[PDB]
């Protein structure tokens, strides 16, 4: 058998290092109207605006790329005790395949 | 009849207690199943407090020798247009290739980083 | 309801009597000729016409009594029987499937 | 049909409205309790005293704790509890001290069975805290089963009574451990200065061990 | 137990961030640097969040300008039309 | 002598060989084992967190593991009992996959506004002689404002065991089987709808054969 920590080892997930300027190939699985919902692995899904050129082949199930500027986007403000998540990651979408 | 106070003890603690007493007559349906495979934890109620003095949490961080020779990868040459995928198993990134063959050239045999990073780098040119 | 069913069946014989009483032994007495009947025989006088006599099967006259959603097991009919409003809660999931599948395919 | 319900405190409470004036309304404290360990308190508030006592009393029932005792008569220990600004020190007796309590504490405790104890009550009197600061002690008692669970060595008695025979009360259920319990010389315990004054015999009052009636 | 994670110091540690005089020397007669951190029309000192400065170079940056106008090195109530052309650094923008 | 079908089970440990149902490769290949960030964090989480990876949150699988056994076989040995499960989540996202699932068994589900009181004034609410749930499983302890749920709290309070999944910024405190592991991706929460539904099915064909092996004998 294999062990959770050899398995977070041999995991993708930890082999990419930080999300920072990191090509990932991700799937649009939800739209409504140009927000496109994209799942790129991992915890969360991100929003990605639909780009207006060649914008109809963005559809659920197309492969795209993205550039992964966070993986969370969380922070704490002024009077608070944990911090203010909003449930989605940040990535610009930069093309198809 | 029960009781509400979710806070004293564990609802196992009180319904066992209460059917000891004679108060609550006929025992509900989860206490035998209890009983037979309690939690790991007695779930009562516990008050969440702030760290405030000379505490830190226990709560390690991961890292590795790969995580090193990663951040030397990623220093020197930057992340190639061969994008991640992240979704299938097993999957080997340009990084993943340099680390393996420089875990292969440590375990030949040899001393020095700048020279590991040297002819590791003629092999991936290679 | 046991209430409704002899309400109901009283209401049956009122009616026959009600028709034998005015001219109508034939068994078809329409229910304007039942409101005109009873208009007769009590000469109403009152402005408000609930407050005027009426002869309306029980279903119309007594209102809509929901029936029992859960048997003699406890085990409510409805899945959504513990949000309160399972009709309503029912109706938003059933409409957002077909929104979904849909998608899925394309006063 | 076996809980016994005692009123315990009856405020006439008013608050402000801006067409009435004063808005008299009874708020009333009850514990409902049989005596075998069940027992809980609970406030009704209402315009009627009727109205307060009932919704008090159920509310009670809805909200029981469970008392242990030693031998269905007294607390295992002494509790020290301090419930915001009532100071609550109790101390098991043997059989026949009778209820020297508060007269609170003394219905409290005919409702859930204790019979042998005392209690002290200092700072402020409140009757709210006092029924709910006893409360949090008496479910907050630690027994002898637990402790001989936790500590892993054998719990015995030892009576002045009966004389140097020890009689084994609570055992492990588990393994018992075999190093034996450190012996602290000069232990480290708080102690309290009206127990001194009181083993020592500088407590001179005249309202201490009076001649009361019955518990 | 070989693939259990260990400790050590972080890596993927990026340097901390230096201000553009980190390392530099502050002197006072360097009135070319000393009027970039003072503002063109009122001859304002800037501060921490225009000019982008640790707090040691703004500090020595204040210094030194104060200490210029005084010795008369420096115009207070102006920048140096001459030196209005050198490479702009801090975070201000006054036109629109 | 109904104590045999309402006591074999209580001695058989596992007697719904739920153990085959789920293994460490099938939670991480769900990303069980992701958490939030450092600061979502929960002081009664900490136990159950491996470790933090750049700042993020990694889940121990090896007690999610044992913690999901435990919770299984309550909630199997629930549904064989006949008892009544109900389903608890506020996601927006995964209230048709759960409402689905239900009704693929046939267990209850909630997953829109707890209004006040649903199980504490339920005599008033509901009807004088109501069945409360004889279980509940929250796959999402939070509500949608990241605060603990009162359906967690009035469950403790009217002494109604509770299943839930709890994540690195969930109170597991009054939750009397946690299963710590990631609610916030499709492949988990559709690991937990499955892995909870097929429990629960096989759990009621269990209590039916065995019914009927004693109606035969
Ligand atoms: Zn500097
Ligand atoms: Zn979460």
């Amino acid at each position: 058998v294999e062990s959770f920590a050899s398995m977070l080892r041999h995991s993708p997930l930890t082999q990419m290092g930080p999300a920072k300027d990191k090509l990932v190939i991700g799937r649009i699985f939800h739209i409504v109207e140009n927000d496109l919902y994209i799942d790129f692995g991992g915890k969360f899904h991100c929003v990605c605006r639909r780009p207006e050129v060649d914008g109809e082949k963005y559809q659920k199930g197309t492969r795209v790329r993205l550039r992964l500027l966070d993986l969370e986007l969380t922070s704490r403000f002024l009077g608070a005790t944990t911090d203010t998540t909003v449930l989605e990651a940040n990535a610009v979408l930069l093309g198809i395949q | 009849a029960g009781s509400r106070l979710e806070t004293v003890g564990s609802i196992f603690s009180r319904t066992r207690d209460l059917v000891r007493a004679g108060v609550l007559k006929e025992k509900p349906l989860w206490f035998d199943v209890y009983d037979a495979f309690p939690p790991l934890r007695e779930p009562v109620f516990q008050r969440p407090r702030v760290r405030y003095g000379k505490a830190k949490a226990p709560i390690q961080d991961i890292w590795y020798h790969e995580d090193r020779i990663r951040a030397k990868f990623y220093s020197v040459y930057g992340s190639g247009q061969r994008a991640f995928d992240l979704f299938n198993p097993n999957f080997k990134s340009t990084c993943q290739r340099f680390v393996e063959k420089y875990t292969e050239l440590q375990k030949l045999g040899e001393t020095d980083e700048e020279k590991l990073f040297v002819e590791t780098g003629k092999a991936l040119l290679a | 309801e046991d209430f409704i069913k002899k309400q109901i069946e009283e209401f049956n014989i009122g009616k026959r009597h009600l028709a034998n009483m005015m001219g109508e032994d034939p068994e078809t007495f329409t229910q304007e000729d039942i409101d005109r009947a009873i208009a007769y025989l009590f000469p109403s006088g009152l402005f408000e016409k609930r407050a005027r006599p009426v002869m309306k099967h029980p279903e119309q006259i007594f209102p809509r009594q929901r029936a029992i959603q859960w048997g003699e097991d406890g085990r409510p009919f409805h899945y959504l029987f513990y949000t309160g409003k399972q009709s309503y809660y029912s109706l938003m999931h059933d409409v957002y499937g077909m929104l979904l599948n849909l998608e899925k395919h394309q006063r | 049909e076996d809980f016994d319900t005692r009123i315990l405190e009856v405020r006439n409470v008013f608050t402000m409205t801006a067409k009435e004036g004063r808005k008299k309304s009874i708020r009333v404290l009850v514990a409902v309790g049989n005596g075998k360990g069940a027992a809980g308190f609970s406030i009704g508030k209402a315009t009627d005293r009727m109205d307060a006592f009932r919704k008090a009393k159920n509310r009670a029932v809805h909200h029981l704790h469970y008392i242990e005792r030693y031998e269905d008569h007294t607390i295992f220990h002494d509790i020290s509890l301090r419930f915001k600004r009532t100071h609550i020190k109790m101390k098991k007796q043997p059989k026949g001290y009778g209820l020297r309590c508060h007269r609170a504490i003394i219905t409290i405790c005919r409702l859930i069975g204790i019979k042998d104890m005392y209690a002290k009550v200092s700072g402020s009197i409140n009757m709210l805290s006092l029924t709910q600061g006893l409360f949090r002690g008496l479910s907050r008692q630690e027994t002898h089963q637990q402790l001989a669970d936790k500590k892993g060595l054998h719990v015995v008695e030892i009576r002045e009574e009966c004389g140097p025979l020890p009689i084994v009360v609570a055992s492990p259920r588990g393994p018992l451990r075999k190093d034996p319990e450190p012996e602290d010389e000069v232990p480290d315990v708080k102690l309290d200065w009206e127990d001194v004054k009181t083993a020592q015999g500088m407590k001179r009052s005249v309202w201490s061990n009076l001649k009361r009636a019955a518990t | 137990n070989e693939d259990l994670p260990i400790s050590m110091e972080n890596p993927y540690k990026e340097p901390l961030k230096k201000c553009i005089l980190c390392g530099k020397h502050v002197d006072y007669k360097n009135v070319q640097l000393l009027s970039q951190f003072v503002s063109p029309f009122t001859g304002c000192i800037y501060g921490r969040h225009i000019t982008g400065l640790c707090g040691k170079k703004q500090k020595e940056i204040t210094k030194a300008i104060k200490r210029a106008q005084i010795m008369g090195f420096m115009p207070v109530t102006y920048k140096d039309p001459a030196y209005l052309k050198d490479p702009k650094v801090c975070n201000i923008r006054y036109r629109e | 002598f109904n104590d045999k079908i309402l006591n074999e089970p209580l001695k058989h440990s596992d007697f719904f060989n739920v153990k085959e149902l789920f293994s460490v490769r099938s939670l991480f290949d769900a990303r069980v084992h992701l958490g939030h960030k450092a600061g979502c964090r929960h002081r009664f989480m900490e136990p159950y967190i491996f470790g933090s990876r750049l700042d993020h949150d990694i889940i121990d699988l090896e007690q999610t593991a044992t913690h999901l056994q435990l919770a299984l076989n309550f909630t199997a040995h629930m549904a064989y009992r006949k008892g009544i499960i109900l389903f608890i989540s506020r996601n927006r996202q995964f209230s048709y996959l759960i409402e689905n699932m239900a009704r693929d068994c046939g267990e209850y589900a909630h997953t829109r506004y707890f209004r006040g009181g649903m199980l504490t004034n339920a005599r008033l609410l509901f009807g004088p002689t109501v069945r409360l749930p004889d279980l509940i499983i929250f796959l999402h302890t939070l509500n949608n404002i990241f605060e603990p749920h009162v359906a967690v709290r009035d469950a403790a309070k009217m002494n109604i065991p509770t299943v839930g999944i709890v994540d690195t910024n969930c109170n597991p405190c009054l939750i009397t089987y946690p299963v710590p592991g990631n609610d916030d991706s499709p492949l988990a929460v559709h690991l937990y709808c499955r892995l909870f539904q097929t429990a629960i099915t096989r759990a009621k064909e269990k209590r039916q054969q065995v019914e009927a092996l004693y109606r035969l004998q």
